[PDB]
């Protein structure tokens, strides 16, 4: 449910505590710009018919 | 006194081996991001009314350009004045 | 006739190449 | 890669516009 | 003109060759005199058709025997560059003139002996480009072509443990001294990738997976290897593996390529 | 003859592709 | 009405696109950016399927009679390019008797019109052959000669495959290849090229692309059409030469480059051995690739051998290897059988070593079928060193474990695959700005 | 400086005129109007008293130019 | 279709006369094995370094033919060079014309940087190159149309031959004020422009 | 540059993307959940 940060290992027996990284929004955006130039450039797809 | 007087704004060495700020870097490339983000945004709309309507330099290209262009040079400019720090002092 | 041809060829080769070198320069300059 | 690629983007889109205007001012002057 | 009595004479001494390839111990240097006189004579006839006459096939067949026959004498001496350079002669004369000449008989076994030759020293790839040129039939059919490639496949499909055993199926001697070169090619092939594939290998398990008859060679092969044996008597092979460069940041190639960047971005063309 | 005309040939042919290259560079300068 | 189509329309847009292009080839003589493959699209969409044969209506029989002279059905065709008509408009010259050439042969009637196609090849031989001594001036012809002498003497093997082997197309083109390099490329030396491994591999001769290798070059302006054609070629070079990996990456990088949907017959022959060579490495083919509508049916049985191949069950797939063998002949690939038949082993370790990080091995065997571990050991060896699996072999406890799951972001691999696509990114801006301008 | 050296080139290229429109139609029109001035003036002497066309083509809205 | 090129083998076998013939049989498939046999390397390219071997020039025109077709001309030219009367004399098809085409353009690179420091300052050059371009010129002298010859030797800074061309019959004086005319308005080097006007005035 | 020179020579066309592990043959889950189950006791 994400209501706590840990991971278990049942082979060990433990659980871990980890640091959880404040996820980056820079990949985020790029993702978002690299999926926007894809439909950009099926635009383009669209144009050069005319050639 | 030509290059008396430049010595006024004239960058030191220092200044040119700094490696300016890494958290304050993440933060510009994070808000250059999304700016560019939202300029392609509307890019994409720029690019689809190609139909040439009423044949008509605000928003989206050249501003799409200056984006890329300053973000390119900080991160390129960063990257080098990284590494060079790395191999070069010690 | 043909050798009068081929040297204004290259002349015209020349003169092109002093014309790129020249807008690489004024490229830059004007970019500055 | 992110400012690179869009770089090419735009590179293209100046391509075929020019293209197209170019191709255009052939086709009109015929 | 005098090239009836040029290959009269020139058959003549090919069945001069003939019979002395008969011998079960033959003098291969007479052999070699008369491939001398082959070489004299093969000159009023030709390699290349050339002739503005349709030539009788008899011109052709002989000729295809010698090289057969130099072929054969190649396997003899067991001397692999008579054998490669007969061969990419004798090639031309199997393809180039297919559709005129018959099937001889040596040709199934001569093929088999090149193509696991090409086995032999690991042309692997122009072997299974000669597959293309003959066609399914054979390969399918007769056992001089099928019998190699039947290896060639246990080698892709790594029956190694087939390979090292089966040589009961060989047909003849010249395969048994091409093999008797495999064998230790192929170990030789498993120890260089055995580095990639183990990090370490008992010695006398080794011994198992090499199938060898014979532990000593082992010793002699490690000292070949220069693999440094264990105090428990084991090959290890993960101290070439490391933790490799990843410490060293290359830096300097990274400059490189920031300078590379930045050239391809601020120079004018 | 030959060298005349596969010269004036070759030279053409990049004398061509220079003036081409020429055009693009006026333009950006141009802008 | 309809016999007086190519009246309305035809003989009259024919007649402008020779206009046109002899323009340009006079002014702006430059003639080779221009409409010549736009409008050569027209050939293949409506001339070669209409000049065939020698229909009336002054569609075909009477082209060449009121084109008789122009000083400003042999017979008929040896006037136009005699007559004393003007010879300066070398596309003229070309096109006038290389018109019938294409269409003659797609008439396909094959009686007596194979001697035509075969003697007006000729005619054109001699003219290209007297052009090529003069040194012709400037005007582009040997572009307008490269191509369409490409597809007319590709028809002519077509002939010498009916009859003596079409050896003598490929000792002139070789002879004309280097009289292309020689000057500059005309788009013709990829086309050529094309041609020389095509004529190697009808024979499924192969090895003389010695010539493929950097022994001469590629050239890179090849129009993306004969680019397609030279990839996929090199890819079936390099793929019965054992080096499956690159033939594999360089023809999926040229399945893209055919048209959208007017390829099907070029794209299924790609597909047929793209999907192969995937299977060679083990890696199954991608499902959209059984999906594209006029290939169901034409790859539907490799599919069929794709269902056999996911499965240690190698006699499954031998149980219906012989069912399709004559449709693998006629689609020229069932050399399949030399190597498939022994590497379907391959694929199922692959699974494993995707499964598992850990498994001994005997257990690799048993869900694959094999016999004993004595042979697992070498298979997963031979994997290794084929490199198609990244594991680890410890025979001291039966162990194959995979090698450790390391966080690759903090290495250089990202940096290295960034690398790549900016030096990519920066080539595409670079080639782009290299073409804006020609007025 | 800069309008005195692309003065200059009348000088060095009067030999054939027809290259001095070429090279002169891109310092022609230039943000910098001294530059302007001396490529008016290197048009000028390149082409001496001989009519090449071209030259007047440049001259012609050159001489509407906003700079005295 | 003859599709193997292994009968380079006859020319690593010691027999000379073997060696001929097998050379003989590859100038028939150069334009066809070019590769292949290119790949045979040392095998065919020491044969002209074989002293001992009869007809060095043949194994030279062979390899010529090899670099040609290869792309290496600076190479052809250099296994050309020795060959020697089967060097180029016969005009023969296009792969002659190239190997000219590259020659005497390497002559006239090597003349043009002599002359600039010719005063006891010159470079040696190889008298074959020489002889290969004098025939050149003997030809091109009357074969059609000989007013040609008189633009190459000012551009080869060949004096002589260039003296020689107007002194022949050259059909008008209007091809001696050609000369004037060639020297005056598009040869701009004064350091030959001086002799050039030197040797039109002894013309004159 | 169109490519004449090849073969070009409701079956099932659902429109839904599939997978190779459609076509898979088993018995059904519950039949396979239900083996499982008894034959280890539970």
């Amino acid at each position: 449910d994400k209501k706590f940060h840990g991971i278990l290992d049942q082979g060990e027996g433990v659980l871990i505590i980890f640091d959880e990284p404040p996820v980056d929004k820079t990949y985020e955006a790029a993702l978002e710009t690299i999926q926007n130039m894809s439909k950009v450039v099926d635009s383009l797809y669209n144009k050069a018919k005319k050639l | 006194e030509q290059k008396m007087l430049l010595n006024l704004h004239k960058k030191s060495w220092m200044e040119g081996l700094t490696l300016q700020d890494y958290s304050e870097h993440c933060k510009h490339n994070e808000s250059v991001v999304k700016e560019m983000l939202e300029l392609a945004k509307n890019y994409n709309k720029a690019v689809e009314e190609e139909d040439k309507m009423t044949p008509e330099k605000q928003d989206p290209k050249r501003h799409l350009e200056e984006h890329v262009d300053v973000l390119m040079t900080s991160n390129i400019v960063q990257c080098l004045a990284a590494m060079l720090d790395t191999v070069v002092f010690k | 006739d043909l050798y009068s041809r081929y040297k204004k060829l290259q002349q015209e080769l020349e003169f092109l190449e002093v014309q790129e070198e020249y807008i690489k320069d004024e490229q830059k300059n004007l970019k500055k | 890669y992110l400012a690179s690629l869009i770089r090419s983007v735009v590179a293209l889109h100046n391509l075929i516009n020019n293209k197209i205007a170019n191709r255009d001012a052939e086709k009109k002057e015929g | 003109a005098t090239s009836g009595a040029v290959l009269q004479a020139a058959t003549g001494m090919y069945e001069q060759l003939k019979g002395e390839w008969n011998r079960k111990s033959p003098n291969l240097s007479k052999c070699g005199e008369e491939l001398g006189r082959l070489k004299l004579v093969l000159l009023e006839l030709n390699f290349l058709p050339t002739t503005g006459t349709k030539l009788t096939k008899q011109q052709l067949i002989l000729a295809r025997d010698i090289l057969e026959i130099g072929a054969q004498w190649s396997i003899l001496r067991k001397d692999i560059p008579s054998f490669e350079r007969y061969m990419a002669q004798l090639k031309c004369y199997y393809f180039d003139y297919k559709e005129q000449l018959p099937e001889s008989a040596y040709m199934h076994q001569l093929l088999g002996l090149n193509l696991l030759f090409l086995l032999s020293q690991n042309r692997v790839a122009e072997f299974h480009t000669e597959l293309e040129r003959l066609p399914a039939k054979d390969i399918q059919t007769n056992v001089y072509i099928k019998h190699p490639v039947s290896l060639e496949q246990y080698l892709m499909e790594g029956s190694y443990n087939k390979v090292f055993l089966a040589k009961g199926n060989i047909p003849a001697e010249s395969y048994t001294f091409f093999i008797d070169i495999l064998l230790d090619t192929i170990r030789d092939e498993i120890a260089g990738c055995i580095e990639k594939a183990y990090e370490k290998i008992l010695f006398t398990e080794a011994t198992r997976i090499l199938f060898f008859n014979t532990p000593k060679k082992m010793t002699d092969y490690a000292k070949k290897r220069g693999w440094v044996l264990g105090p428990n008597n084991y090959y290890s092979f993960a101290s070439q593996q490391q933790k490799p460069e990843d410490t060293t940041i290359p830096s300097t190639e990274l400059a490189k390529q920031v300078i590379e960047y930045a050239r391809q971005l601020e120079m004018i063309v | 003859r030959q060298y005349y005309l596969s010269k004036i040939e070759e030279l053409q042919l990049i004398v061509n592709d220079k003036s081409q290259n020429l055009r693009r560079l006026q333009a950006q300068r141009n802008e | 009405p309809p016999p007086p189509a190519p009246q309305d329309v035809e003989m009259k847009e024919e007649a402008a696109t020779g206009g046109g292009s002899t323009g340009e080839a006079d002014g702006k003589t430059a003639a080779a950016a221009a409409e010549h493959s736009q409008r050569e699209l027209d050939t293949v969409t409506l001339e070669d399927i209409k000049e065939h044969v020698k229909q009336l209506e002054k569609a075909v029989s009477g082209k060449e009679p009121r084109f008789v002279l122009r000083a400003l059905l042999l017979p008929f065709l040896e006037e136009p390019m005699d007559t004393e008509a003007d010879l300066q408009f070398r596309p003229r010259t070309g096109k006038a008797a290389s018109t019938p050439l294409l269409p003659e042969v797609e008439a396909y009637l094959q009686l007596l019109v194979v001697i035509f196609m075969m003697n007006s090849k000729r005619y054109k031989e001699a003219q290209k052959i007297s052009d090529d001594l003069m040194q012709k001036i400037s005007t582009q012809n040997r572009r307008a000669l490269d191509l369409v002498a490409a597809k007319c003497y590709y028809y002519h093997a077509r002939v010498y495959e009916f009859l003596d082997k079409l050896d003598v197309v490929r000792s002139f083109l070789h002879a004309r290849l280097r009289t292309a390099t020689l000057r500059h490329d005309a788009d013709g030396q990829a086309t050529l090229l094309n041609l020389l491994l095509r004529n190697y591999l009808h024979y499924s001769l192969y090895d003389q692309a010695e010539k493929l290798v950097s022994k001469s070059v590629f050239p890179e302006q090849a129009n993306n059409n004969e680019w397609a054609r030279y990839l996929y070629y090199t890819g079936r070079i390099k793929a019965i030469q054992l080096e499956y990996s690159e033939a594999r990456r360089t023809m999926t990088n040229a399945l893209r480059k055919a048209p959208q949907h007017t390829a099907v017959g070029f794209k299924q022959t790609v597909h047929k051995l793209l999907i192969v060579v995937e299977l060679l490495l083990g890696e199954i083919p991608d499902r959209l690739q059984f999906r594209q509508p006029s290939l169901k049916r034409s790859l539907m049985p490799y599919f069929l051998l794709t269902q056999a191949v996911r499965t240690g069950n190698l006699a499954k797939f031998n149980q219906v290897l012989d069912q399709f063998g004559e449709k693998f002949q006629a689609d020229g690939t069932y050399t399949l059988i030399i190597r498939l038949r022994h590497n379907v082993i391959k694929t199922g370790v692959r699974m494993i070593s995707l499964s598992y990080s850990r498994i001994s091995l005997a257990d690799i065997a048993q869900k694959l079928q094999l016999d004993s571990p004595e042979d697992a050991e070498f298979i997963v060896a031979k994997a290794i060193r084929d490199g198609v699996i990244e594991a680890s072999i410890n025979h001291e406890k039966g162990y194959v474990q995979s090698k450790e799951m390391i966080d690759i972001y903090s290495t250089r691999e990202p940096q290295l695959a960034f690398h790549q696509r900016i030096s990519f990114c920066l080539d595409i801006h670079n080639m782009s700005v290299k073409a804006m301008r020609f007025p | 400086v800069r309008r005195a050296a692309v003065e200059s080139l009348g000088f060095i290229l009067f030999r054939t005129p027809e290259q001095c429109p070429s090279v002169v139609s891109l310092l022609s029109e230039s943000y910098n109007p001294h530059v302007r001035y001396g490529a008016a003036m290197a048009l000028g002497i390149c082409c001496a008293g001989t009519g090449n066309k071209e030259a007047i083509n440049l001259l012609e809205p050159m001489t509407n130019d906003p700079v005295n | 279709i003859t599709s193997a090129a292994g009968i380079i083998s006859l020319l690593d076998e010691d027999e000379p006369q073997l060696k001929e013939f097998a050379l003989h049989k590859l100038n028939a498939v150069v334009n066809d094995f070019w590769a292949e046999i290119s790949e045979s390397v040392d095998k065919i390219e020491v044969l002209y370094e074989d002293e001992g071997f009869r007809s060095r020039q043949f194994a030279a025109l062979v390899a010529s033919k090899v670099f040609y077709h290869l792309g290496a001309f600076e190479e052809s030219l250099n296994y050309a060079l020795g060959a020697g009367d089967l060097f180029n004399v016969n005009d023969n098809s296009e792969y002659v014309e190239t190997i000219i085409a590259k020659c005497i353009d390497h002559y006239t690179k090597q003349c043009v940087e002599n002359a600039d420091l010719p005063e006891g300052e010159k470079k040696p050059i190889d008298q074959r190159l020489e002889g290969i371009v004098n025939k050149m010129f003997q030809r091109c002298l009357d074969d059609h149309k000989y007013k040609q010859a008189i633009g190459i030797a000012l551009e080869t800074r060949r004096l002589d031959v260039f003296e020689k061309t107007i002194l022949e019959s050259n059909d008008v004086p209007g091809m001696l004020a050609y000369s004037l005319k060639l020297c005056m308005s598009l040869m701009q080097n004064k350091q030959f422009r001086n002799k050039v006007l030197r040797v039109l005035v002894k013309i004159y | 540059d169109e490519f004449e020179e090849f073969p070009a020579e409701d079956e099932d066309a659902h429109v839904w993307e599939d997978n190779w592990d459609d076509d898979n043959v088993e018995d059904d889950f519950s039949n396979q959940l239900r083996a499982e189950l008894e034959k280890h006791g539970y």
